């Protein structure tokens, strides 16, 4: 299956596998906490969750693979699925994150909560980076499927490796077809592949702030977001 | 595991 | 910037005349480890690394160009993940075991001997294996490790950029030379540059444990890596 | 006063 669908059809059918974009609790009239603003973020992620389930289903080569090799991969790069959605959905708003359409936050907002401004700043600027580079939507839905199969590909292989060749045909289809020179092609696309490594060093330093706030129990998290954080064994 | 039984589903 | 002017060839040449040296381990003496004595190695190895990493970046095509400032933050980002980028080469030929000095080749149950290393040594074997099993050459190692340190801390800068697209060029020339096709060459340049994102994971699992035997005080620090250290506030 | 520092500029 996976192996032979075309180009055009690989981005139909990623496009297709997206999940929708929920909203926060959020009631404005309530003012802002560690713990309100934490509880907002987890309450969104928890229920983000359960959609980035069904779309990692519907990628193209991930139903193919093992249970346990499904979990694994979810498992590792769920917080840089989220993340990388984050600042997709916050790519028209310069200086803001849009985490939901009505909770909507800046930098000073992020000041709110502890070690939140660090993750802000970085979050920001990787908004920044793709207005700059002018990010195609056919290109983000790439980028997201590739930190899912390769996240944890190296923590059988054989067919994931495959599957992240073909996307890769497919981001430099989608540049030809924008009118991009080879040269201009192949930079592009290592333009974007070196971002997944910002967006994996920004998944890195939530999981410990994430696993901070845990352990300082200013929140209650999910019992499936306390597994998906189990998953990396942190401090 | 949660992720377990939703990815089941 | 002489750095855009460069050849394909120029590109290459210079990062290979660039490469620092492989140096030796404290150790000759052959006495089974313990934990403070496999990290008392490790760091002062990667001490005098450093010095010679230095002077790595100063050859390194357009890094000259940058503000004093930006080379520093560049480095302070990067520092264990060109490190470790030098360790998973140098273990490629040497499958199960980690080449961390010529006279210090460890395997994994060697890993056991600190708490919390073993995770890192496997991600290390894990990579040098992908390594090995993609036939990375030479030409190609010197261009990922000199794209992490131009990149790592890039978001943290249109020259930089420019620096990058050159590398990625130059990528694309040795690829072509190899006698690789159209789809073969983009393709090898994306598996090799998503090997960037677990490199990077490896130097953030590594500096939450170095820090953990800081706190520990396991093993004495050098200030010159505990100021490599503090420039992530752990 | 940062070692980085020294050793940049001194090489
Ligand atoms: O769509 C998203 C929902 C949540 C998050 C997110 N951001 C943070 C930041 C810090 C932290 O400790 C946790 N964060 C999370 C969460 F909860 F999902 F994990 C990002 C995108
Ligand atoms: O060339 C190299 C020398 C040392 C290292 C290295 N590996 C580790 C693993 C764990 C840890 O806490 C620190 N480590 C280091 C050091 F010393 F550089 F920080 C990697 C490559």
């Amino acid at each position: 299956l996976a192996l032979s669908l075309t180009a055009d059809q690989m981005v139909s059918a990623l496009l297709d596998a997206e999940p929708p974009i929920l909203y926060s609790e959020y009631d404005p009239t309530r003012p802002f906490s560690e713990a309100s603003m934490m509880g907002l973020l987890t309450n969104l992620a928890d229920r983000e969750l359960v959609h980035m389930i069904n779309w990692a289903k519907r990628v193209p080569g991930f139903v193919d693979l093992t249970l346990h090799d499904q979990v694994h991969l979810l498992e590792c790069a769920w917080l840089e699925i989220l993340m990388i959605g984050l600042v997709w959905r916050s790519m028209e708003h310069p200086g803001k994150l849009l985490f939901a359409p009505n909770l909507l936050l800046d930098r000073n907002q992020g000041k709110c909560v502890e070690g939140m401004v660090e993750i802000f700043d970085m979050l920001l600027a990787t908004s920044s980076r793709f207005r700059m580079m002018n990010l195609q939507g056919e290109e983000f839905v790439c980028l997201k499927s590739i930190i899912l199969l390769n996240s944890g590909v190296y923590t059988e292989k054989d067919h994931i490796h495959r599957v992240l060749d073909k996307i890769t045909d497919t981001l430099i289809h989608l540049m030809a077809k924008a009118g991009l020179t080879l040269q201009q092609q192949h930079q592009r696309l290592a333009q974007l592949l070196l971002i997944l490594s910002h967006i994996r060093h920004m998944s890195n330093k939530g999981m410990e702030h994430l696993y901070s706030m845990k352990c300082k129990n200013v929140v209650p998290l999910s019992d499936l977001l306390l597994e998906m954080l189990d998953a990396h064994r942190l401090h | 595991k949660i992720l377990h039984r939703l990815l089941q589903d």
